[PDB]
Parts: structure tokens; C-alpha cells; sequence
């Protein structure tokens, strides 16, 4: 899940 | 605890107005503007492979839009990440589709996509007329029901916020908001409509809405099966880590 964890915190 | 009811829903209400791909003014000003001959004839001759790109492209900016309204719900951001994640892995593409029918007309049965509206035979070289007519005819379904922004603002949540989610962690804490969710659109109903049974209708919609994602995810199967290079190194790579 590395893109949807890294949207979730951007 | 009212005020805490009133908070959550006046929060959602807002996440949704900031995070539509389409605020209500843009598609006010589209005024169900439907794609020309000349480019219904475009869309029907690409290949199934360059179409579905396309609409990978339209289904992920979607999806991101829903990551912002989740990111503005501070009950979900204080929800522990793992489930944060499992809640949006597994109901990302189920808001887009609640979303979608406030970009659905009812009365040509045309959808907003890429810019203007059109009939499922736009989406012809898909070979997928059941995913489209599955879409549709929820869409057309839930247009019935004539919903307010701050009762789809509501749902939508209601939808995302599902406790029933496989896998979840700590699935009380998502009930327990769920369930404030609820009972704020149960007041919230009663502003615009004489049927007290609308939430009942709503809430008995969830299969179908999980039903008609799940057909997406078959039929990408099956794409995957004739062009998996175009999966792995065309579509956009959330599209392939959340759908796979
Ligand atoms: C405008 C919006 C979301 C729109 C959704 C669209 C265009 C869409 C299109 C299809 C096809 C390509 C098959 C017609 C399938 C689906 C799913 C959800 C059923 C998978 C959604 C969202 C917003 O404004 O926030």
C-alpha cells in the first residue's frame, strides 16, 4: 500500500 | 452527546463539498451536455485496451478525490491506520460509484465522463456492457430517491465507514462512528423527504453498491488475462495496487 499510505499522509 | 452528532455531520458535510471531482457548481454549469456524434464515434473506435486505460484514468482521479474526503473526516483519521487503509482499499471504488450518480442523467441515462455525458454505448469497445448497465440502472435507482448534497455527503461516509469490512483490526470503533453517521442522516432526511423509510432504502442498497464494484474487479480479471503488460505498465499505478 506504499501510493495509498504515501496520499494518505501527503 | 448532540453537539458531538452535529459536529461529525457538519465535518462530513463539509469534506464533501471540498472533495467532489465535480463540485455542484461545475455540474450546474454543464447542464447535462452530452458528447457529439464525432466523438461517440472516437470512443467506439479504440481498442478495448486504449479505452480502458482511459477509463482507469477517469475511475483513479475519482478514487483520489475520495482519499481527500476520507483525509478531512476526522473520525476516520482517528481510526488506526491499518484500518484506515483496509477501509479505503475496499470502499474507495464504492463511494466513486455513489458519487457518480450526482453526474448521472436519469432521464437520457448518460453519465459525466471525461468532460460531458454519454450513454453506455460510448463505452462499447469495453466489452463490458453488463459493469456499464449494472452502473446505470444503480444510478438511475438512486436518482429516484432525489437525495440532498448533505444526505449523499452522509451516505457516501455511511458507505466508506463500514464496520463489516474483512480484516479491520478494531471494527467497534468503526461502528460506533458508522452508527453516529447514521443517525445524523436520519435527521438530516427528514428536512427533505415525506418517506421516513428513505434511510431504510439507502442502507438496503449496500450489496448492490459492493456488487457492481466487485463486477469491476471481474472484469479486470479478465482484461488482465488478455493484456497484462497494459496493466502493469499503462494504467495508473494506483489503479494497479488497489485493484491489482
Ligand atoms: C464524477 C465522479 C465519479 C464518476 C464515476 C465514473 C465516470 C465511473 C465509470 C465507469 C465505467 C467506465 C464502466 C462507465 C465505472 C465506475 C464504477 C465505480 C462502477 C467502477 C465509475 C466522482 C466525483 O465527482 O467525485
Amino acid at each position: 500500500h506504499k501510493i495509498l499510505h504515501r496520499l494518505l499522509q501527503e | 452527546t448532540m453537539s458531538e452528532i452535529d459536529r461529525i455531520a457538519q465535518n462530513i458535510i463539509k469534506s464533501h463539498l471540498e472533495t467532489c471531482q465535480y463540485t455542484m457548481e461545475e455540474l450546474h454549469q454543464l447542464a447535462w451536455q452530452t458528447h457529439t456524434y464525432e466523438e461517440i464515434k472516437a470512443y467506439q473506435s479504440k481498442s478495448r485496451e486504449a479505452l480502458w486505460q482511459q477509463c482507469a484514468i477517469q475511475i483513479t482521479h475519482a478514487i483520489q478525490y475520495v482519499v481527500e474526503f476520507a483525509k478531512r473526516i476526522t473520525g476516520f483519521m482517528e481510526l488506526c491506520q491499518n484500518d484506515q487503509i483496509l477501509l479505503l482499499k475496499s470502499g474507495c471504488l464504492e463511494v466513486v460509484l455513489v458519487r457518480m450518480c450526482r453526474a448521472f442523467n436519469p432521464l437520457n441515462n448518460t453519465v459525466l465522463f471525461e468532460g460531458k455525458y454519454g450513454g453506455m454505448q460510448m463505452f462499447k469497445a469495453l466489452g463490458s456492457d453488463d459493469l456499464v448497465n449494472e452502473a446505470f440502472d444503480f444510478a438511475k435507482n438512486l436518482c429516484s430517491l432525489q437525495l440532498t448534497e448533505e444526505e449523499i455527503a452522509l451516505f457516501s461516509s455511511a458507505v466508506l465507514i463500514s464496520p463489516d469490512r474483512a480484516w479491520l483490526l478494531e471494527p467497534r470503533k468503526v461502528q460506533k462512528l458508522q452508527e453516529k453517521i447514521y443517525f445524523a442522516l436520519q435527521h438530516v432526511i427528514q428536512k427533505n423527504h415525506l418517506d421516513d423509510e428513505t434511510l431504510a432504502k439507502l442502507i438496503a442498497k449496500i450489496p448492490t453498491i459492493t456488487a457492481v464494484c466487485n463486477l469491476h474487479g471481474e472484469k479486470l480479471q479478465v482484461f488482465k488475462q488478455s493484456h497484462p503488460d497494459i496493466v502493469n505498465t499503462l494504467f495508473p499505478p494506483l489503479y494497479k495496487e488497489l485493484f491489482n
